[PDB]
């Protein structure tokens, strides 16, 4: 099974490592999302 | 565009509310998923040993 779980172990390691090592960058992403939500309601497609 | 737009500190407060709430939500949910990434690490470790 160990080679059958190649993609599986790869996802298990790298997804956590990406969301983790970028966890402050993901905090930034949360900030960008909540800003775009709360403030950018009334705007047209060029500005949105 | 000659279209009226306004702002208030209330929206800033609401924005902080959204930040706190959706952050605890996504932190806890995605970190239970990352806890499951660590469960994958546990599977790899137990298999190897």
């Amino acid at each position: 099974l160990i080679t059958s779980l190649s993609g599986e172990k790869d996802r298990w390691g790298k997804g956590a490592q990406d969301i983790s090592d970028q966890k402050r960058k993901l905090v930034g992403n949360v900030s960008l999302s909540t800003a775009f939500i709360s403030y950018c309601g009334p705007f047209n497609a060029e500005y949105r | 565009m000659r279209r009226q737009v306004y702002v208030t500190p209330k929206s800033f407060l609401s924005y902080l509310n959204s930040y706190k709430t959706l952050y605890i939500e996504k932190y806890d949910e995605l970190d239970q998923q990352e806890e499951s990434f660590k469960i994958g690490l546990n599977k790899i470790q137990e298999a190897t040993i």
